[PDB]
């Protein structure tokens, strides 16, 4: 993910944090409602 | 050449199958479990043969 | 005993029917905890509810035991 019309001077990304004040450098899912794929499963996902 | 030959056409069969039966993994199918069974005892027939 | 229940809405305190007593608060993640955090659920049970692995489960016989966690006991 980037933007495409603004450089790292004009907008700056920094990840979401928690209710719990940690901040969330993965993609989040919803563990209650989500179901895995037929196919394949999904082991890890960090964000940096 | 009787035992052979009808495992070549369950051959073709399963080359039609997998056209339609689901290529899931989650679980084995009933009709998957049935063509399984029916190669394996084609194969045990043909070593007892 | 008088549990809080999620069943009505808003939340309010409703005595437990005959055969429960047991107050109780479940509260687990869903998408939408970025921002609202865990979904809550409250009740009574005769029995400390049963609890998924990622569902926590608290169970109290205390009143008033059971309340939001935005609002005091
Ligand atoms: C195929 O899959 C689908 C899903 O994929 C599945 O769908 C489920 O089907 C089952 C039954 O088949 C459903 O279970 C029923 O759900 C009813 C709905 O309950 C919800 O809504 C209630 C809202 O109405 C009241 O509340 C509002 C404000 O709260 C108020 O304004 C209204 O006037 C009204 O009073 C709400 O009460 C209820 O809350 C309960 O549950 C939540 C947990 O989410 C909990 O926090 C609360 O404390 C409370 O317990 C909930 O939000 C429900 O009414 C119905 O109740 C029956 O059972 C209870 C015992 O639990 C009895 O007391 C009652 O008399 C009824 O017999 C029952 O629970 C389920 O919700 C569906 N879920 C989904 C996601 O669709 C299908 O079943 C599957 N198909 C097959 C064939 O299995």
């Amino acid at each position: 993910f980037r933007s495409q019309t603004y450089n790292a001077e004009e907008v700056e990304f920094t990840f979401a944090v928690d209710n719990d004040g940690k901040t969330i450098n993965k993609i989040d899912i919803d563990t209650e409602a989500y179901t895995e794929n037929g196919e394949w499963a999904i082991d890890f996902c960090p964000g940096v | 050449t009787l035992s052979i030959s009808v495992l070549l056409s369950l051959t073709v069969f399963l080359l039609v199958i997998v056209e339609l039966i689901p290529s899931t993994s989650s679980a084995v199918p009933l009709i998957g479990k049935y063509m399984l069974f029916t190669m394996v005892f084609v194969i045990a027939s043909i070593i007892i043969t | 005993i008088v549990c809080h229940t999620t069943a009505t809405s808003p939340i309010s305190a409703v005595t437990c029917p005959p055969g429960e007593n047991l107050c109780y608060r479940k509260m687990w993640c869903d998408a939408f905890c970025s921002s609202r955090g865990k979904v809550v659920e409250l009740g009574c049970a005769a029995t400390c509810p049963s609890k998924k692995p990622y569902e926590e489960v608290t169970c109290c016989s205390t009143d008033k035991c059971n309340p939001h966690p935005k609002q005091r006991p």
